[PDB]
RNA sequence: AAGCGUGUUACCUAUACUCUACCGUCAGGGUUGAUAUGAUGCCCUGACGAGUAGGCAGGCGUGGAGGUCAGUGACGAAGCCUAGACCGUAAGGUCGGGUCGAACGGCCUCUAGUGCAGAUCUUGGUGGUAGUAGCAAAUAUUCAAAUGAGAACUUUGAAG
RNA sequence: ACUAAUCGAACCAUCUAGUAGCUGGUUCCUGCCGAAGUUUCCCUCAGGAUAGCAGAAGCUCGUAUCAGUUUUAUGAGGUA
RNA sequence: GACGUAAGUCAAGGAUGCUGGCAUAAUGGUUAUAUGCCGCCCGUCUUGAAACACGGACCAAGGAGUCUAACGUCUAUGCGAGUGUUUGGGUGUAAAACCCAUACGCGUAAUGAAAGUGAACGUAGGUUGGGGCCUCGCAAGAGGUGCACAAUCGACCGAU
RNA sequence: AAAUAUUGGCGAGAGACCGAUAGCGAACAAGUACAGUGAUGGAAAGAUGAAAAGAACUUUGAAAAGAGAGUGAAAAAGUACGUGAAAUUGUUGAAAGGGAAGGGCAUUUGAUCAGACAGGCCAGCAUCAGUUUUGGUGGCA
């Protein structure tokens, strides 16, 4: 609100906090991100290295929907049972009975290793994994079937 | 006159009170504003200094921080302190038994501990059990991975984060980030 | 209301005073100051007066009775810093003065008591004056400065 | 009476009047900081009008005190004058300026009755 | 010498130095089983105080909004005047008296088209100048009567 | 020269609150702190960016790391 | 602390005691004037303004850092590996308040131009500090643990 | 067709909006009066009182009008109408004044003003304390 706001306190005071000297104008330097080769360079190549020039190559009509893939953790893998079943789960870890997890029906494209699942087997059902995200999971005996 | 070797009335630069109007929090500052002038223990004066502390200087403590700490050698009995909030983490499987003291826990925070036979205690309850904060381990979060963090002292060859909208190709990867453009940083 | 309300107001109560360390002790007066010295007064309805000074009272006043007989001031009290103590002295040894104090001089037609205590104190300061010679004039004279009278200088 | 309080001193008994208030009639007297480049009243040079700082505040055991050794309550009815039932010898009641003749005489013996000064015990009155 | 060189003392006085008080600021402390209920409170101790540009902080004032004072008011609201009074360092606040005629405040909060001496500032009002500069080109007016409150100036007559 | 008191391009309205590194002004009080006119770059030289000087917010600790100072020991220098 | 054998006293962590006049314009305040000494006209640009630099004859009223989109740091608050009810739907005492699904955004993964690949040798490492806690000690101190943070050497992911 | 738009038109309900120099240019016979050949440009201007009850009548004046009287709660509401500021001005009163005036500190003089007797004002002496200033004198090296 208007109340708290410096002005208030400049009131009687001649240049509003401006100063006499540099006395506030309309565009001293120029508009918008003039100079940003000349007169603003410093500051360009200082705070936004990379900004001027080009890169590799174009992309024409490119749709992100073709590159959706979220990524989930092998850590956060378990999240997707449940917690009211999830402990059932937990104990008496065992094969012929082993929690499927779709983890695109989760929402998730591609499972990743960032590893450490407790040693029960788990079906994951994936689109894609990584190399050592099967490994963990083939090791605490679940294994990952391809879905598309 | 007087040939001043320091800056006069300056002052000391350290919260001396909650910037809050939280009530409670200013109820359990004059439990320990009384508790580190009346006892010795330096334990009363920590937990007031950070009961003065900003969000970003409290950041939270996780459930399985704690159980780390809890994993050193003579401490699986210590009374664990957090000036702040204890958050829950689905990434520990395993929680042991112990009684956390916290200004706040979350939902699945307390689930977890309540859940591994522990207790959930608030900092006058601490202040009732532990006078000389007997026994006690206090925990602190993680300041330095705020986001904010990564952009300060950005500058050539600092190698921090640039202050920055829209990422991928085309912002800022060009003339200044690779030899093949003028030059690298 | 007009003027909405002190949260807190102060105590009424009065505080009592921390002990006081000024214990009163007897004032030492000037040397030149002996009982049967003249004096000058030097303010009052007698001022000018030469007087003689008969006894020190507790108040710190001077009991002075320049013979009432000799310059009409009568036995009265008088500040010792309102006084000039002369060289010139009479005996006070034949006269009674232990009667005379603080509450002889209280203040609430002269009475009768005063007139016989000045009779009986002129009557000895009298016998004493007249053997001196020229000093029961010098007591019916008023003391003044004449031209280039420079009192630092004076003696008394 | 009043509490017993110390000797009351002002440090500054003058009003601070704006500087040229005096000189043009569209300057007033209520008090402006000089913030001029060259002016004489902000630099402090001698003969110069003296400008209100902090140095002047008043001692805090006489502060609010009115020579009569009271602080002033303003009252608008009896029910604010007995608000000060219990602190006589620290308040003193003045009516407001906007109560009525009527109103007034119930305040003053009211306040005649509870022993509370009244700073203002004439306005209005039929004499 | 009341001049010049030199020597000796006394003496004068700065917002400087010593001590004391008061204000504020900073710092370090004290104070809870009635702190003899103000703990952003009260109290103890020490030091410090120049300031443009500028930063920050605590306050003062104005239009409107939620709440409260079952606030004020035709027995007089507000406004205005007042070398009358009081409080505050100050922004300001309050009271008395006059004028006046219908509304308006205190406090807790919310909000802004929120504070003027200046901008050859805008609009409006008003001065000094000043009863001043002036009312001097076109040749020129005069007498009497009438009218009228009033006639250099209107009308009529006479005349130039 | 003239083209309605307007002419080295009339007048009216709108775009239009045209842009201005330039001139002028920028409205209450008190308290505390308190500058710069220098570095580098710039169609840069009445302007900016940059660093510096400044305030504010603090935080981690609690007499250290220190220091516009000397001493001791040991270097270096090519001005008087 | 001193004095006194003790009683107790004292000039020893800040004035008491005695006495007088007046109780009002007497002291004081305000104001006009006088007297001594001092005081150049503000605002502004400026190295430098009282300037023979500019604006200002006077007065009143009006009069200039705003709102918005996106954002940085800091702070308060809610919830927290999540978070955001308000596009919309339900509902209502109807632009309020109350309730809500599916999504979507930002976060929870990076890196490469890209195709792509994608985070534990280890108690999620070692070393140096490190508040606090623990054990032993009258204490000092010694020993154990050591979160945040700091420096540093490694390990892992991607690019080469 | 509907969901969408809508600074125009018509009909409604509203506001933490403005409150007569504001708010539309215009609260009013306002796109009026007025300017310009013309395109165009374009104001200012609200408020007596509850009711005109808007002052009959006398008197002075050639008259406007004045003085009375009267109406009204009020004429300190008389259509030059609510209140009625400042600049500027008249009168009366006070005061000062040899080429400005105004200001600061202090006090004199004049004028003016507040409060208190259940201690308020101004002083004097004594014995002390703190800080100082100026004398006298003693003992030692
Ligand atoms: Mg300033
Ligand atoms: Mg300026
Ligand atoms: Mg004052
Ligand atoms: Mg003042
Ligand atoms: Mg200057
Ligand atoms: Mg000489
Ligand atoms: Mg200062
Ligand atoms: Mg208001
Ligand atoms: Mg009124
Ligand atoms: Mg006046
Ligand atoms: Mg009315
Ligand atoms: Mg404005
Ligand atoms: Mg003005
Ligand atoms: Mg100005
Ligand atoms: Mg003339
Ligand atoms: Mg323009
Ligand atoms: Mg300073
Ligand atoms: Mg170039
Ligand atoms: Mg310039
Ligand atoms: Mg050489
Ligand atoms: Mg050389
Ligand atoms: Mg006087
Ligand atoms: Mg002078
Ligand atoms: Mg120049
Ligand atoms: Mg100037
Ligand atoms: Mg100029
Ligand atoms: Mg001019
Ligand atoms: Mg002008
Ligand atoms: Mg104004
Ligand atoms: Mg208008
Ligand atoms: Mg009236
Ligand atoms: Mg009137
Ligand atoms: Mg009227
Ligand atoms: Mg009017
Ligand atoms: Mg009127
Ligand atoms: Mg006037
Ligand atoms: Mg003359
Ligand atoms: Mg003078
Ligand atoms: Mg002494």
């Amino acid at each position: 609100p208007s109340r708290f706001t410096k002005t208030r306190k400049h009131r009687g005071h001649v240049s509003a906090g401006k100063g006499r000297i540099g006395k506030h104008r309309k565009h001293p330097g120029g508009r918008g991100m003039a100079g940003g080769q000349h007169h603003h360079r410093i500051n360009m190549d200082k705070y936004h290295p990379g900004y001027f020039g080009k890169v590799g190559m174009r992309y024409f009509h490119k749709q992100q929907a073709h590159f959706w893939k979220p990524v989930l953790n092998l850590d956060k893998l378990w999240t997707l049972i449940p917690e009211d079943k999830r402990d059932q789960y937990l104990k008496s870890a065992s094969k012929e009975t082993a929690p499927v997890i779709d983890t695109l029906a989760a929402g998730y494209g591609k499972i990743l290793g960032k590893g450490r699942i407790p040693n029960v087997p788990v079906i994951v059902k994936a689109r894609f994994v990584s190399k050592l995200a099967e490994e963990k999971i083939r090791a605490a005996g679940g294994v990952v079937e391809l879905i598309a | 006159g007087i040939d001043h070797t320091s800056k006069q009335h300056k002052r000391s630069g350290h919260r001396t009170a909650p910037k809050s109007d939280n009530v409670y929090l200013k109820l359990l500052v004059k439990l320990y504003t009384f508790l580190a002038r009346r006892t010795d223990a330096p334990f009363n004066k920590v937990v007031l200094k950070a009961l003065f502390l900003s969000k970003i200087n409290r950041p939270p403590v996780s459930v399985s921080r704690i159980a780390r700490a809890l994993k050193q050698e003579g401490a699986a009995n210590k009374t664990v302190v957090v000036v702040g909030t204890v958050t829950d983490d689905a990434r520990i499987f395993e929680f042991p038994k112990t009684t956390v003291a916290a200004l706040r826990f979350t939902a699945g925070a307390r689930a977890k501990i309540v859940k591994a036979g522990g207790e959930c205690i608030t900092l006058d309850q601490l202040a009732v059990r532990a006078p000389k904060g007997q026994n006690t381990l206090i925990l602190r979060g993680p300041r330095n991975s705020r986001e904010a963090v990564r952009h300060f002292g950005m500058g050539p060859h600092k190698g921090k984060a640039p202050r920055i909208l829209s990422t991928g190709r085309k912002f800022e990867r060009a003339r200044g980030r690779r030899r093949s453009k003028g030059f690298k940083v | 209301s007009a003027q909405k309300a002190p949260k807190w107001y102060p105590s009424e109560d009065v505080a009592a005073l921390k002990k006081t360390r000024k214990a009163a002790r007897p004032q030492k007066l000037r040397a030149s100051l002996v009982p049967g010295t003249v004096l000058i007064l030097l303010a009052g309805r007698f001022r000018g007066k030469r007087v003689v000074y008969l006894k020190h009272l507790e108040d710190n006043t001077l009991l002075i009775s320049g013979p009432f007989k000799v310059n009409g001031v009568p036995l009265r009290r008088v500040n010792a810093r309102y006084v000039i103590a002369t060289s010139t002295k009479v005996s006070v040894e034949g006269v009674n003065v232990e009667k005379f104090n603080v509450e002889y001089f209280a203040k609430e037609e002269i009475k009768a008591e005063r007139v016989e205590d000045q009779k009986v104190v002129d009557k000895a300061l009298i016998a004493e004056i007249k053997k001196t010679p020229l000093l029961k004039q010098y007591l019916s004279a008023s003391f003044s400065l004449k031209n280039g009278d420079k009192p630092h200088m004076l003696k008394f | 009476a009043s509490l017993p309080h110390p000797k009351i001193v002002k440090k500054h008994t003058k009003k601070f009047k704006r500087h040229h208030s005096d000189r043009y009639h569209r300057v007033a007297e209520n008090w402006r900081k000089q913030k001029g480049i060259d002016s004489v009243v902000r630099r402090r040079f001698r003969g110069n009008i003296s400008q209100p700082k902090i140095g002047y505040g008043s001692n805090k055991k006489t502060k609010f005190l009115s020579p009569s050794g009271h602080k002033t309550f303003l009252v608008a009815n009896v029910k604010d004058l007995e608000t000060l039932t219990m602190h006589t010898k620290t308040y003193a009641a003045e009516i407001a300026h906007n109560i009525s003749a009527k109103n007034r005489v119930v305040i003053l013996a009211r306040a005649k009755a509870l022993g509370i000064k009244v700073t203002n015990p004439k306005g209005r009155l039929a004499l």
